[PDB]
């Protein structure tokens, strides 16, 4: 619950999902 | 300004559809027909087409082609008599290039088709004999082309 | 108890559809000329 | 040469030198480019503007447009490096 | 365009050309099924 | 311990992940679609590159007065 | 025995200082004649008209060059792809005026390198080895052949091949960038990754093996003296080196098999060089790299630039100034 | 954005103006970049760079070609720069649609859209329609 | 006059290569 | 204005892709000669 | 299970198809299945290309590589190279697609259900990779089939409709080839020609008579060789020089197929007789020659005398002389003076281009063709932009010539790598030291010191 691997993997994983959602949203923007 | 939602259209099915940059539309943004969903133009024989089929311009240009080709083709024996058969080939591929299209576009009755086929075979034989450097055969084939061409002109 | 040859298939499907979506967006929309 | 005094008559001004200007210098005078300018740029040196009308071939039409634009013409000395390229000078 | 009697089948035709690759992928799937014996 | 090879199998792992991940994905989608990123990072909108008055690129020319220059260039 | 049998036994003998073999019969004369011609032409050749516009270019030391700017000029543009041996010129002076030595050197050289690959295989066979070193050597040979022969064939003239000089190489690179937009072709990126990764892995492997040496020398002698010719010791210490590599990065990434390691080492740069050679070969037929010019526009329709547009400006600058007196028409087809 | 003021172009020799509907812009752009792109990409002429498509060259033609009507008329009957001879045999046109098969399926609306695109381009990009490789 | 220097340097390098190849310490 | 082409293409591609693994699963279940 | 695991054969899963070397039943099924896949792709590609056809654009503006072959064979093409109907292409695609199913079923049966080895119940269809007589028999049989195929092409060219001829007197049209050339001097001068510029080796065939005569001679040679290799066995000089195993035969085939791929790519790039320009587009030299011709015509129309106009270097802006004397086009295109196209030959005399014919004998159709070929040069990018590298995004076109050349060149190089690898392994395994160095009897330790 507080192990080093937990912190590392989640700190690398949460922004990844956030950014992937952002990029997928960007894909449908048209000027 | 302070806040606004960017406009969206997914695959062209949900959204605006017409945005000057959509892609993968296959139509669905034009109140007009198309030849196929993969084409930048409409059909040819549509009611709004400017170019008709069988105008006076066609039967003027093709007849001019035919008569000028007859005038040009009347020059082969002078070249053959001088053994200048390279001029014969250059003549057979310089201006006469449009004759195949003109004759095939002016051939409707089956007898015209047969006469055109005979004329094409005669001209091919003449070109082959010119390449092989045979005076008698090429001269006879040139006379053959002349007679067949004038017969086709008279038949039209 | 998924065997270790189906979850990899799901991951492959996810990554291939993401890549395909990115290519399609490259061909259509912003930055498509 | 380093210094050419008649550089403004090559097409950059309202006056055109009949002896050294390229055919592209007549594109700013409507109704003159493909025929009258073509005839002008392919014939011998002119000692004055009045010498242009003596070109053998000039039809009445041409002569009319040249008279219309006569006020913007001049004839200077012939420069061999400029006179040779009066149809294709490498500019596109 | 296809002859008028077959225009309805156009979506299937638009997919046939790529089938020969799915075979190559299926070979790997079959090998993975038996656990890379 | 408890390596990934059987972490990938635990059902509780899967259910909590199915609960959590879509919330993050939708949060990112809404972050882009609302237009809040344009204000957080200052990126111009597709209709904001050129305004009705300024028809050239807005380059910054001063070091210690960049705030006022940017405030002028954005809207004023 | 006969005379032919004795000759064959001498050719294929594994006791000479340098192996000859049957491939050596094609190898040695071609390489020797190429070397002789190259040296003589590099030292004392007259200017060569490369572009066919009667403007010869000096490339030899005796005509006012140094080592950096000297070269052997490619053949003339008027020749094209025609075969131009010595006996086809009215005189040796005319042969030297039109860039004769380039074809001779290139052709005998390519035959020599092909025979080099064959000879490598032949010695591997005669020594009882496994025959896959010439496959690794095939990549530099492929690249050299690609440039020297394939690019002229596609472009239609030997004059577009790479000059045999140092600054000629830079000129070739710059013109190729201007005309084909390399650096945006994925095969070039593959080649760059290949060379960078090769250097990285060479340094890593050397460091790991050198650090894992056992103690046989103490202080007053070079550590190299510990190893003896014919000694038996695997090229690492498993505990120390494996622990170091498993601790430096995550433990899952560590090669405990020498075979797989030394296979990956061989495979990476070779594949990179193969891909970049094929990239050059395909670009020889006018299949250029990615084009991203004026691809971002605002709502109204104006164009917003990117870095690709700056690259395009540099390309235009290079293009408008190369071979200044060689073009007459707007398009460089 | 593409306002209505930007979409207002001259339509007649007198000076009358007309607002192009939003769909016509896209239709004209598509039709142009597909029947004339190969030789007039960017507003230039590749086979004769002396006669471009920028507004200045259009304004100094003999019959004048800086409005929709004159562009449509030219597409129906091409002439030289001084308007003294016909070049319908060496230029695509409705009059010579038999020679050029690409011109056989064009309507009046299509020609109108093409002319509208040609007229609208100088007002959007500016100084880059018919400029060359410098810009 | 520097062509002499360039030629001397190149020939010296070739001589060094020849001596290294043919007059070498035995691997044994 | 519905653009049935994209739906048809997606359905066809999905069916074609699903055909193969279906036969693999069928052969595995029936204790076949995998 | 036995025969499908590493512990019984070696040959781990990533090289599992190497377990079929000595199993002659499953190998047949595998090869038949690959053949069925090839037929399926052919049919599917034909159908896909037919579905997207547009009757206005030329074939080289739509990215087709399959319709052009059928058009050249004389199907649905008219005068000048215009497409009239697409029914025969549909028929060809349907027939290929249907035959693919039979081929695939046969492959599946012979691979999954049939006997593992054929050397126990069908002695006719059996071999040992070392029985030279059987290998020669198989080679002769399939060789006779190849000869029959070549003769079938000849028969189609001569009696069954004819073929499209781009050098025809009056524009390209379908015609019967009634007088094929049979003099062996011409054909075997084509074969024994140098490959450098001006000669071109076999790429340089420039008329249909030579093509038909060559395919005739090839058919005759293949039939004779098939019979010979069927009725004989390898001689003494061949037995002591080759390696007799399956991998050796594979490498032998690989080298030849790589050479064929290189030759086909260069055909596609340079030839314009078997690849008429009305369907594939202009070749590399053709676009530059067209540009020079177009600008010569324009400048002559403006009023210049284009024979004495001096270029920037003093060499001649429009006309000059080739290193042998012929009159050629000026500029940077002096390298492409070997070009021969049906739309230029009207202006060529006994010593190059004709001055008088150039002066007052140029027809408008030649001008139109030159402009088209100038504006459709084979230049493009990976993402299909088209034009020089410093161009902007306006058109979407890459010529099929570039695609064909690049693809089959890539394949040829990699199959040459195949020759090297598979042949080296075959010989090493035949000798008997492909596993490693025998530590007990290391051969190097018993050689005289160096
Ligand atoms: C065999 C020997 C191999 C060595 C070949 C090197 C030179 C190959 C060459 O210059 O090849 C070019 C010739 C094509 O010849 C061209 O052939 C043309 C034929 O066109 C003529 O004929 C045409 C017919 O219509 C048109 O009319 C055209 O206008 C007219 O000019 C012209 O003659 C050109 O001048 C002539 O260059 O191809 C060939 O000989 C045919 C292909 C030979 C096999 C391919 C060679 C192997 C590939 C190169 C090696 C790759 C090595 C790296 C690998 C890793
Ligand atoms: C793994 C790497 C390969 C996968 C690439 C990603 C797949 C999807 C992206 C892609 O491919 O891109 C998407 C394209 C489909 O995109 C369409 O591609 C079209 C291609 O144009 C074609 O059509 C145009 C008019 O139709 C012109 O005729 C033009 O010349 C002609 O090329 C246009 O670009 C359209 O705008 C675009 O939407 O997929 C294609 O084309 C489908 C063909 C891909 C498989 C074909 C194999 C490649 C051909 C062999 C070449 C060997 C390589 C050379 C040697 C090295
Ligand atoms: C007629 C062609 C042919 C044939 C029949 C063979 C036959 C054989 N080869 Mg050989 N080979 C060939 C050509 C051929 N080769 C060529 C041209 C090369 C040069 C690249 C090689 C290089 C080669 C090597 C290096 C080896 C073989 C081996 C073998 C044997 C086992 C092969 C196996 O199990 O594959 C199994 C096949 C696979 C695992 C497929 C892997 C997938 C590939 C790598 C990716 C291909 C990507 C492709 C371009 C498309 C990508 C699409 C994607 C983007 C979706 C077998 C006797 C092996 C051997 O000696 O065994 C004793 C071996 O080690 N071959
Ligand atoms: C053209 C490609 C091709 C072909 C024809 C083959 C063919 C073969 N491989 Mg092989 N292989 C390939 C590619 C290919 N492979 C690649 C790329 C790899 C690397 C991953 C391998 C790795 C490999 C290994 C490791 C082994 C083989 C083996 C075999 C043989 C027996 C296979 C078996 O028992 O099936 C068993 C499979 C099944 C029962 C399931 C598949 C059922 C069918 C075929 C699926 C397709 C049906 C089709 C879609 C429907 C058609 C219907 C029709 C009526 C129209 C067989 C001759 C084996 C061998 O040597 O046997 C002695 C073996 O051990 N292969
Ligand atoms: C190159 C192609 C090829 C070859 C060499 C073979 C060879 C063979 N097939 Mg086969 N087959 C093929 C293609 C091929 N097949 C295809 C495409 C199909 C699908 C229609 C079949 C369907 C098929 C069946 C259904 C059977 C065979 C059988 C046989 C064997 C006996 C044939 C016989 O007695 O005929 C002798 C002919 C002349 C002397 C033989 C090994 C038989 C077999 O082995 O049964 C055990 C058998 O029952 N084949
Ligand atoms: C992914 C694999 C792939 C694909 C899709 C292609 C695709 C293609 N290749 Mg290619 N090739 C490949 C790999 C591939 N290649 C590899 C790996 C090599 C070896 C390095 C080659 C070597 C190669 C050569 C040497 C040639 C091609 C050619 C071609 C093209 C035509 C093929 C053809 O018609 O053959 C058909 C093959 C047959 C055996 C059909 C036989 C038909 C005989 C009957 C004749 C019909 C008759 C006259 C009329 C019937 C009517 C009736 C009334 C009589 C096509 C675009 C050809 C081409 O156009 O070059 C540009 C060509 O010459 N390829
Ligand atoms: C695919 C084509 C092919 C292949 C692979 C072979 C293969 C072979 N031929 Mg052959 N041959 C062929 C076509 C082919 N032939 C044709 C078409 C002819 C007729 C011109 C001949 C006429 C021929 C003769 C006259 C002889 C061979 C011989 C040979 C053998 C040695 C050839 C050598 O090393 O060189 C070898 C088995 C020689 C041999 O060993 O005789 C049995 C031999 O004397 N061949
Ligand atoms: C719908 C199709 C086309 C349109 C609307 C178009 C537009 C125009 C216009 C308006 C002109 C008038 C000259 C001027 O602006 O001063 C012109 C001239 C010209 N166009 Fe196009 N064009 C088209 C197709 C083409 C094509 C495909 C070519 C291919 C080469 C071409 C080549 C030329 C040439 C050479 C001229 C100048 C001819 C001369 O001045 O004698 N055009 N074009
Ligand atoms: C052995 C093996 C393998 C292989 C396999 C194969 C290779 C197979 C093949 C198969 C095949 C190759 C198949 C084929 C099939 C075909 C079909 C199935 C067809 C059908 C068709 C149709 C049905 C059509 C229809 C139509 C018509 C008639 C008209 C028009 C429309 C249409 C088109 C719809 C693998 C690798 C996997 C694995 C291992 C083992
Ligand atoms: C069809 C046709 C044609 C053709 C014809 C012909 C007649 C061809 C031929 C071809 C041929 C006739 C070819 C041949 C080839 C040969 C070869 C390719 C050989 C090779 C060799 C080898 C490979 C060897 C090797 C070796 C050595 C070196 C020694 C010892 C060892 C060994 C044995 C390994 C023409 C063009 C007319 C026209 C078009 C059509
Ligand atoms: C013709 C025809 C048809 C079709 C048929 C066919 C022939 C199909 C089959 C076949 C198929 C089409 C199959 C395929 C499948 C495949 C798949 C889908 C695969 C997948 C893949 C994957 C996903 C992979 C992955 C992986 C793994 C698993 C492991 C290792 C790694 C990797 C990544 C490789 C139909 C019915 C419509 C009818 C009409 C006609
Ligand atoms: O030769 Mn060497 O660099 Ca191939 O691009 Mn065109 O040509 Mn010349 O110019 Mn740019
Ligand atoms: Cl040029
Ligand atoms: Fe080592």
């Amino acid at each position: 619950i507080f192990t080093f691997r937990w912190l590392a993997v989640h700190g690398l994983a949460i922004p990844t999902v956030f950014f992937l959602g952002g990029i997928t949203a960007m894909q449908f923007i048209q000027r | 300004a302070a806040g606004e939602s960017p406009r969206f259209s997914v695959f062209g099915v949900i959204g605006d559809g017409t945005s000057y940059s959509e892609g993968a539309a296959y139509g669905s943004d034009q109140s007009a027909e198309t030849y196929s969903p993969y084409s930048v133009y409409g059909k040819v024989g549509s009611k709004d087409a400017l170019f008709e089929a069988g105008n006076a311009g066609e039967i003027a240009r093709k007849k001019g082609y035919i008569v000028e080709s007859q005038k040009r083709l009347k020059n082969l024996p002078g070249y053959v008599e001088k053994k200048q058969w390279f001029n014969v080939k250059d003549e057979l591929t310089r201006y006469m290039y449009e004759t195949r299209g003109a004759v095939r576009g002016l051939a409707q009755t089956p007898e015209q088709k047969k006469l055109a086929k005979a004329f094409f075979q005669a001209i091919e034989e003449a070109s082959l004999q010119a390449t092989l450097k045979n005076g008698d055969k090429c001269a006879a084939a040139s006379a053959d082309s002349i007679k067949l061409l004038d017969q086709f002109y008279a038949s039209l | 108890r998924v065997p270790l040859w189906l979850v990899g298939l799901v991951g492959g499907f996810a990554v291939i559809t993401i890549v395909s979506l990115f290519i399609y967006g490259s061909y259509s929309g912003l930055g498509s000329s | 040469v380093v210094d050419y005094e008649n550089v403004a008559l090559l097409g950059g001004s309202q006056t055109v030198d009949l002896n050294n200007a390229n055919v592209r210098a007549y594109l700013r005078m409507p109704g003159m480019y493909p025929a009258a300018a073509g005839k002008i740029v392919t014939h011998g040196p002119y000692k004055s503007v009045a010498d242009v009308y003596n070109i053998p071939g000039l039809t009445n039409a041409e002569k009319e447009v040249i008279k219309k634009y006569e006020s913007r013409f001049t004839a200077k000395a012939v420069a061999p490096e400029y006179a040779i390229d009066r149809i294709n000078n490498g500019l596109y | 365009r296809l002859p008028e009697a077959y225009v309805v089948f156009s979506p299937l035709v638009d997919v046939f050309p790529v089938i020969p690759v799915f075979f190559l992928l299926l070979a790997f799937v079959w090998q993975a099924a038996v656990g890379f014996r | 311990e408890r390596p990934f090879s059987d972490i990938i199998t635990s059902v509780r792992y899967w259910i909590i992940h199915t609960i959590t991940i879509p919330s993050l994905f939708v949060s990112g989608w809404l972050f882009i679609s609302t237009g809040l990123a344009y204000d957080v990072f200052g990126t111009p909108r597709p209709n904001e590159y050129f305004t009705q008055d300024r028809q050239q690129v807005p380059l910054v020319n001063d070091r210690f007065s960049a705030k006022q220059e940017l405030e002028d260039l954005t809207k004023g | 025995v006969s005379l032919w049998e004795r000759f064959c036994a001498w050719i294929t003998s594994t006791e000479n200082r340098l192996y000859i073999g049957w491939f050596g019969c094609l190898m040695f004369p071609t390489l020797l004649t190429a070397t002789s011609c190259f040296i003589i032409a590099f030292i004392a050749a007259p200017p060569v008209d490369i572009d066919g516009i009667r403007e010869p270019v000096a490339g030899s030391l005796l005509y006012g060059n140094n080592i950096i700017s000297g070269a052997v000029i490619p053949s003339s543009n008027a020749i094209g792809m025609h075969f131009y041996p010595i006996w086809e010129a009215a005189s040796v002076d005319e042969w030297l005026y039109n860039g004769g030595p380039y074809q001779l050197i290139v052709l005998h050289f390519l035959l020599g390198v092909a025979s080099y690959m064959g000879r490598e295989w032949e010695l591997s066979y005669r020594l009882g080895m496994r025959p896959w070193i010439f496959v690794a050597f095939s990549a530099p040979v492929a690249a050299a052949s690609a440039v020297f022969l394939v690019y002229p064939i596609g472009q239609g003239s030997f004059s577009d091949g790479m000059p045999l000089g140092i600054s000629g190489t830079f000129n070739f690179m710059l013109v190729f960038q201007a005309e084909h937009n390399i650096l945006m072709h994925p095969f070039h990126m593959a080649g760059v990754a290949g060379v960078f990764g090769g250097s990285l892995f060479s340094a890593m492997h050397g460091s790991l093996v050198t650090s894992s040496l056992i103690r046989e020398t103490t202080e007053n002698e070079s550590t190299n003296y510990g190893y003896k010719f014919g000694q038996e010791e695997e090229t690492y210490n498993i505990v120390a080196a494996h622990g170091y590599f498993g601790r430096l990065i995550f433990q899952y990434a560590s090669f405990n098999n020498s075979r797989a390691l030394h296979f990956f080492l061989a495979l990476w740069p070779v594949l990179g060089i193969w891909l970049t050679a094929m990239g050059i070969s395909t670009m020889a037929f006018n299949l250029n790299g990615f084009n991203f010019n004026q691809s971002v526009v605002d709502s109204q329709g104006r164009v917003i630039n990117t870095w690709a547009d700056i690259i395009n400006r540099a390309d235009l600058g290079m293009e408008v100034m190369h071979e200044r007196n060689a073009h007459n028409f707007p398009l460089d087809l | 954005d593409l306002d209505e003021a930007t979409r207002t172009v001259v339509t007649d020799s007198s000076g009358n103006t007309t607002v192009l509907t939003p769909e016509q812009v896209k239709r004209g752009k598509r039709l142009f970049n597909a029947t004339c792109g190969a030789c007039h990409t960017g507003g230039i002429t590749k086979t004769n760079p002396n006669v471009g498509l920028d507004p200045e060259a259009l304004s100094l033609a003999t019959p004048r070609r800086d409005n929709i009507s004159a562009l449509v008329d030219y597409l129906k009957n091409p002439t030289t720069y001084d308007g003294l001879e016909s070049i319908a045999e060496i230029h695509p046109s409705i009059k010579s649609a038999d020679i050029y098969p690409r011109m056989r399926s064009l309507t009046d609306e299509d020609l109108y859209s093409i002319a509208g695109h040609i007229m609208l381009q100088p007002k959007i990009v500016a100084e880059k329609w018919g400029g060359g490789k410098i810009y | 006059m520097e062509a002499l220097v360039y030629t001397f340097l190149l020939i010296g390098t070739l001589m060094v290569i020849f001596f290294a190849v043919f007059f070498r310490d035995t691997p044994r | 204005m519905v653009n049935w082409q994209v739906i048809g293409q997606l359905v066809s591609t999905g069916a074609i892709m699903l055909l193969g693994p279906a036969i693999i699963i069928l052969l595995a279940l029936k204790k076949g000669n995998l | 299970i036995a025969g499908r695991d590493i512990e019984s054969t070696g040959f781990a899963w990533w090289s599992g198809n190497a377990r079929l070397i000595n199993v002659s039943g499953k190998l047949l099924g595998a090869h038949v299945a690959h053949a069925g896949l090839m037929v399926f792709w052919a049919g599917a590609m034909i159908l896909f290309e037919v579905s997207h056809f547009v009757p206005e654009k030329p074939l080289y503006e739509q990215g087709f590589i399959c319709m052009q072959h059928l058009a050249t064979l004389g199907y649905g093409i008219g005068p000048g190279g215009e497409i009239t109907s697409t029914v025969p292409y549909f028929a060809v695609g349907v027939i290929h697609l249907i035959s693919s199913a039979v081929l695939g079923f046969g492959g599946i049966y012979h691979s999954l259900l049939g006997p593992d080895t054929l050397e126990e119940s069908f002695p006719f269809f059996g071999y040992d990779w070392r029985d030279k007589n059987k290998m020669t028999t198989i080679l002769g049989i399939h060789l006779c089939l190849l000869g029959l195929g070549a003769l079938l092409l000849v028969a189609k060219a001569m009696y069954l409709g004819g073929v499209y001829d781009t050098w025809a007197p009056g524009g390209g049209d379908v015609r019967y080839i009634t007088t094929p050339t049979l003099n062996p001097i011409v054909i075997f001068g084509y074969v024994f020609r140098s490959p450098f510029g001006g000669d071109g080796w076999v790429v340089s065939v420039n008329n249909m008579e030579d093509l038909v005569g060559g395919h005739i001679w090839v058919g005759i040679l293949c039939i004779v060789g098939g019979v010979w290799h069927i009725f004989t066995k390898p001689f003494s000089w061949a037995r002591r020089a080759f390696v007799w195993s399956g991998e050796a035969y594979l490498s032998y085939s690989l080298a030849a197929i790589s050479l064929m791929g290189f030759t086909a790519s260069l055909y596609a790039w340079y030839n314009n007789t078997a690849y008429p320009s009305e369907l594939y587009g202009p070749t590399g030299p053709e676009a530059s020659q067209s540009q020079a011709f177009t600008f010569l015509v324009r400048d002559q129309r403006l009023g210049a005398n284009v024979s004495s106009a001096q270029g920037p270097t003093g060499l001649g802006k429009y006309l000059m002389r080739s290193p042998s004397g012929e009159i050629i086009f000026g500029g940077e295109t002096m390298r492409f003076w070997d070009l021969r196209a049906p739309w230029v030959e009207p202006l060529r005399g006994p010593n190059g281009l004709d001055i008088n014919k150039i002066k007052n004998d140029i027809q408008p159709w030649q001008e139109r063709r030159a402009a088209e070929y100038m504006t459709h040069a084979p230049l493009g990018s990976l993402n299909s932009v088209g034009g020089v590298a410093t161009e902007i995004n306006s058109v979407n076109y890459v010529s099929p010539r570039s695609w064909l050349c690049c693809s089959h060149f890539f394949l040829g190089f990699f199959f040459l790598i195949g020759h090297w690898w598979h042949s080296g392994r075959a010989r090493a395994a035949a000798a008997g030291f492909e596993k490693g160095i025998n530590r007990a009897n290391e051969p190097v330790l018993s050689m005289r010191p160096i």
